[PDB]
RNA sequence: UACCGAUUGAGCGGCUCAGUGAGGUCCUCGGAUCGGCGCCGAG
RNA sequence: UGAACUAUGCCUGGGCAGGGCGAAGCCAGGGGAAACUCUGGUGGAGGCCCGCCGCGGUCCUGACGUGCAAAUCGGUCGUCC
RNA sequence: GGCGUGUUGGAACAAGGCAGAGUAAGGGAAGUCGGCAAGUCAGAUCCGUAACUUCGGGAUAAGGAUUGGCUCUAAGGGCU
RNA sequence: GCAGCCAGCUUAGAACUGUCGCGGACCAGGGGAAUCCGACUGUU
RNA sequence: UAGUGACGCGCAUGAAUGGAUGAACGAGAUUCCCACUGUCCCUACCUGCUAUCUAGCGAAACCACAGCCAAGGGAACGGGC
RNA sequence: UGAUCCUUCGAUGUCGGCUCUUCCUAUCAUUGUGAAGCAGAAUUCACCAAGCGUUGGAUUGUUCACCCACUAACAGGGAACGUGAGCUGGGUUUAGACCGUCGUGAGACAGGUUAGUUUUACCCUACUGAUGUGAGCCGUUGUUGCAAUAGUAAUCCCGCUCAGUACGAGAGGAACCGCGGGUUCAGACAUUUGGUUCGUGCGCUUGGCUGAGGAGCCACUGGCGCGAAGCCACCAUCUGCGGGAUUAUGACUGAACGCCUCUAAGUCAGAAUCCCGCCUAAAAGCAACGAUAGCGCCGUCGGAUCUCCGAUAGGCC
RNA sequence: UUCUGGGUCGGGGUGUCGUGCGUGGCAGAGCAGCGCUGCGAUCCAUUGAAAGUCAGCCCUCGAUCCAAGUUUUG
């Protein structure tokens, strides 16, 4: 299915928010997915569900363990055509186990290796690019 | 085949470097120096080697 | 006393040792299984890394999210004029391997490939196989000439062909031939000595060798880089910054017993240039020399159906550190080891290529040619001229 | 039933510092175009 | 037998950029029925602050560790009326 | 004013060191006993500065804006 | 009551201007909320 | 298992063997946050001086004899048997 | 963990971590199986089996714990309780100092706390790479090769489909083939993207210097922006494989033992194992072939002379 | 080691940076003298110009040189 991208998002790194949940932040935690390796941390890239926490947002959300997906990041990655595309931000919506998202609406732009493995995520996706 | 936000070149499918913005505005790149300039909020119409610096002093 | 933690070994025992290759041109160390049924064929052809570049083509893998959509796949281009059969040698099998039986040359063999056999060729006198060419029109020398071919018929179970290289042909400084050993694994060896005897001092172009979209093995020694440290020798973690006395070393290189150092403990020496064998790399393009049909030059050697150009395979400003091609090249895909002008020894495939990626037929759609010499942004100089405009310089 | 209380409090809400800023208006320009017919016009 | 190192004391000498905060004292102007207060300026106190020389010697547990050196070197750092 | 680079020259530019407090995409302490290390901040001007306090302070608190070049304007003196 | 002449060096304001860059090198405090101990400076 | 605020039959706190508090101060010990960064993910590249090679010059530590291993037995972990 | 005190007190550097290699299996996972109080799914028991993998974090100096997630699984260990001229000193375990208890006291604590120099390899081996090497000979020299032996490598997962099917009253809920990807690892590689740039390449710029312009230099690379070539990143890209004998096990024929029986003789299928292939190395191992500077041949049984070195003492029946 | 071949320059290609010096301008916040003239960061044109580009880029298109001689081997 999903081909290969550049990972940029290790564990403890803050991304932006994306929906409107009322969370600002999405601290993760760990990658799901991720085997592991000796002093590897897990990393994500776009479409990769992961384990965050919310630091800054509503209290009802920030102090317990989210699953998120990653839609946008600054680290540029390759596209089978030849296409090296990356986000001024990095940015991650919170979802349920199953994909379902938690809010309705998705701020910016959603890359399209993100819309693709997850269809509830791309129908609430103002931009797909 | 797209052409260069900045310098207005065309690019060919396996050089450049596209990027998305928040606004959902997608800028292609020939290359680091016109995405370095991009970034930096140059105008491209002072640019003295790109595409729409010669179209407004009418060079070509 | 275990491991802490566990972690996988860093690096191949099966590449020992990390040594400098005592042979510069890659070596067929297995040619292919003999088939009888097939006709009498070459099983290896010799090449020469020019350059990389990127192609355009559409995919066609029913299942795969990139399925009937296009691709940029990085691409290799190694040049390969025709190589002259200039000999012939049998191998006769015995309970301790294949024994060199007799080899048999051709009576005019080129100057280029007669540099070979020397290490001072400016100060030679050039007679080597001076007093053997002579039997190719003595009386005494015919009839020997034929007994040696009849005897590989019936003393022989494997034939190779001695073939060198045109370096003339080429943009190397090096006007020394590489020759080499190519089985034929065709049929039998009657037809295998007749297939020889015929196509003694003649040349064989690459496209009678290989196929297109057909998966081969390359054979060459990789690019050196003299000594190298754990670190990038074998790729260990480097040591903490506060690490007292160097932090780009291995640690512990062995416990207390047994009290010496195993070979499996990664060590500093010599990184690069070690001959290797990468298979399954699959053709992309047998591109056509350089040829006058109509007294015109023809070179469109890049162009495809969808393109309808007018230009080579060659980059603006050529290939960096290479130079241009103007024979036959070979378009492989993916990367291949060996610096730029590297001598590449190309093989047939020992596996059975039957999968979906070995059988998928390619039909290219595009192929980069803006220079590698930098940020090149124009595929020819014709639309280089035609989008900037005349310069100061007219 | 209120008060004190670490939490370096907090779901909760108003005017504002400094940034960023859609959109419109205006201005400086731009001149795709069609009515004259190779210059004035609209744009 | 030693205070030519060092510890303390005594006598007679020498030495310590440029800035910062800015106290008493003083001047003038406002507010008040008066008690008196407020504002600006001046002034230049301090085992006061930053910091150079100097005197010290925090960390890197840096360099060095058969060394330049039987204790040194570099950056960093403490203090510097 | 002094001097030949501090008890030697020449040729290479491997590993590994020492130093340049070199730089490094994306992440930003997940490293490590421990932010060790150096990275950030930095001058000046104009604003704005809390908790607490022995009322002295804290304080350059914190948090902001500005800074080039050129051409001018205005004000700040002395003397006969 | 000023006219003439002479003398600097700062400060404020404005236009214009270059790639929004300008203490451009050099020089040159990261900050905040708390706990423990010793008041402080000094000393070893 | 840290820090802080509480709780106190406190193994074994306690009032100038001073108790409690505390602004300011600290190259003191500790915790957290922002910013920041190659500390790390995960290493790479560049420079100087070295190492290296060369001309000249030219030590020292150390040394029963020496110097490939496995098992055995042995003063119970050989290098020699 | 003790018990012992045999080795070491003219010293074997002392906890843990980091790092790195290999080994053991008492097998967590993966391969092939047997068993069930195995319907499916899940799980448990057992067998061949160590090929391969066994993680990222919070707290503590910690081994050991505990928790957070991830995962096919997060199995247990050894190698002077692996590993300090490998590191790091957090801990313990000098001298400073504080507290509590104890002591009249000096002081003690197997209690807590803070600060506390981690020296040397150029020697011999081992290993890592790099030259060279059979001192005897018509050998010298070159090309193309053969090859003993040694190394050895791939791994696991997910999605689609099968299929909402078998199975089950339902709830639930597989598998083989096939297809598309990924994890870990290995070997490469620079077209592209990204990093580096003292090509000091070009632009700009601070202070200063050559009277100024121009052109430049200086500040141990003045600084900044961009940056070629190189080198380089799962931070870009490419590639990673086939047989044989069999293990466990399930069977065939078939006695012993009129029946039965996988075993006794004789047979079959059979695996992440094993061996090999592929792949890497190339030997006091070797082949073919080229060219061989007055130097060398058959002379036919060369004739006649001086020197060494083996044996053997009819037979290649 | 002269049928030639090998260097050094030059040219071209390529790529890098970014529009050189000079000159001109009825561009220039202005200001100072007598519309003229002087001073004046920047701006425009010449000018995608200038610069450098294998030393490990590519191709010769020309120019001008160069051809020796270490040791040893049956
Ligand atoms: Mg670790
Ligand atoms: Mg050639
Ligand atoms: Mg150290
Ligand atoms: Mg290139
Ligand atoms: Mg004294
Ligand atoms: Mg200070
Ligand atoms: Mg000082
Ligand atoms: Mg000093
Ligand atoms: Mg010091
Ligand atoms: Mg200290
Ligand atoms: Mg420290
Ligand atoms: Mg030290
Ligand atoms: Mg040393
Ligand atoms: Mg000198
Ligand atoms: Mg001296
Ligand atoms: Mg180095
Ligand atoms: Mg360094
Ligand atoms: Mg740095
Ligand atoms: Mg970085
Ligand atoms: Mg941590
Ligand atoms: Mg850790
Ligand atoms: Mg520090
Ligand atoms: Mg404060
Ligand atoms: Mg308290
Ligand atoms: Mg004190
Ligand atoms: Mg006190
Ligand atoms: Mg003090
Ligand atoms: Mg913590
Ligand atoms: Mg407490
Ligand atoms: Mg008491
Ligand atoms: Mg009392
Ligand atoms: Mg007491
Ligand atoms: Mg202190
Ligand atoms: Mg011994
Ligand atoms: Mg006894
Ligand atoms: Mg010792
Ligand atoms: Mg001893
Ligand atoms: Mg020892
Ligand atoms: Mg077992
Ligand atoms: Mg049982
Ligand atoms: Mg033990
Ligand atoms: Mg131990
Ligand atoms: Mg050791
Ligand atoms: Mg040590
Ligand atoms: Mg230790
Ligand atoms: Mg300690
Ligand atoms: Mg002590
Ligand atoms: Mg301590
Ligand atoms: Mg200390
Ligand atoms: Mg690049
Ligand atoms: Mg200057
Ligand atoms: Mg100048
Ligand atoms: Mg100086
Ligand atoms: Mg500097
Ligand atoms: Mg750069
Ligand atoms: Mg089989
Ligand atoms: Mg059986
Ligand atoms: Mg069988
Ligand atoms: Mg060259």
């Amino acid at each position: 299915a999903k081909f290969r991208i550049s990972l940029g998002l290790p564990v403890g790194a803050v991304i932006n928010c994306a929906d409107n949940t009322g969370a600002k932040n999405l601290y993760i935690i760990s990658v799901k997915g991720i085997k592991g390796r000796l002093n590897r941390l897990p990393s994500a890239g776009v479409g990769d569900m992961v384990m965050a926490t919310v630091k800054k947002g509503k209290p009802e959300l920030r102090k317990k363990v989210h699953p998120a997906v990653v839609i946008r990041q600054r680290k540029s990655y390759r596209r089978k055509d030849g296409v090296f595309l990356y986000f001024e931000d990095n940015a991650g919506v919170i979802v349920n186990n199953k994909g379902e998202m938690k809010g309705s609406a998705i701020t910016g732009p959603v890359a399209k290796e993100c819309a693709d493995l997850w269809p509830r995520i791309a129908s609430n996706a103002g931009s797909i690019a | 085949v797209e052409l260069c936000s900045f310098s207005g070149y065309k690019i060919y499918p396996g050089h450049g470097r596209r990027y998305a913005r928040i606004d959902g505005k997608v800028f292609q790149f020939l290359n680091a120096k016109c995405e370095s300039a991009f970034l930096s909020k140059r105008n491209p119409r002072q640019i003295n080697w790109t595409v729409l610096y010669r179209r407004k002093h009418k060079k070509g | 006393s275990h491991r802490k933690f566990s972690a996988p070994r860093h690096g191949s025992l099966g590449f020992l040792p990390r040594k400098r290759c005592k042979r510069h041109r890659g070596k067929v160390k297995s040619f292919p299984k003999d088939d009888p049924s097939k006709p009498v064929h070459l099983t290896a052809f010799l090449g020469y890394k020019a350059g990389m570049t990127h192609i355009v083509r559409e995919v066609d893998r029913p299942g795969s999210k990139v399925n009937k959509k296009e691709v940029v796949e990085a691409v290799t281009v190694v040049e390969t004029p025709p190589m002259i059969v200039v000999g012939v040698v049998g191998y006769v099998m015995t309970p301790r391997g294949l024994r060199s039986f007799k080899t048999i040359f051709a009576e005019h063999i080129s100057d280029e490939c007669k540099r070979r056999f020397y290490k001072n060729w400016y100060k030679s006198k050039k007679k080597a196989f001076t007093k053997y060419c002579k039997r190719w029109q003595d009386e005494e020398g015919k009839k020997q000439l034929e007994k040696d071919f009849s005897s590989m018929k019936k003393y022989c179970q494997i034939i190779r062909i001695i073939a060198h290289t045109q370096m003339r042909l080429l943009p190397h400084r090096q006007k020394k031939s590489h020759l080499m050993e190519i089985q034929l694994n065709g049929g039998t060896i009657s037809d295998k000595v007749d297939w020889a005897r015929e196509k003694l001092e003649q040349s064989i172009p690459i496209a009678n060798v290989f196929s297109q979209d057909e998966m081969i093995d390359v054979i060459g020694v990789t690019k050196g880089h003299g000594c190298k440290g754990v670190t990038s020798r074998w790729h260990t973690k480097k040591l903490p910054r506060k690490t007292h006395r160097g932090l780009r070393k291995v640690a512990c290189i062995g416990a207390w017993h047994p009290a010496r150092v195993a070979f499996s403990v990664a060590r500093a020496g010599q990184k690069g240039y070690h001959h290797r064998t990468e298979i399954n790399k699959k053709i992309y393009k047998i591109g056509v020399g350089y040829h006058n049909k109509d007294g015109k030059l023809v070179k469109n050697n890049a162009s495809t159906d969808y393109d309808l150009s007018n230009k080579s395979i060659n980059p603006l400003g050529g290939f960096v550190h290479y130079g241009e091609v103007t024979n036959d090249f070979l378009m492989l895909k993916g990367c291949v080891v060996g610096t730029k002008k590297r001598v590449l020894t190309l093989r047939k495939s020992l596996l059975v290529q039957t999968s979906r990626r070995a059988q998928e037929k390619i039909d290219l759609k595009f192929i980069d040619t803006t220079s590698k010499f930098g940020h090149g942004r124009f595929q020819t100089i014709e639309e280089k001229k035609n989008f900037m405009g005349p310069l100061k310089k007219d």
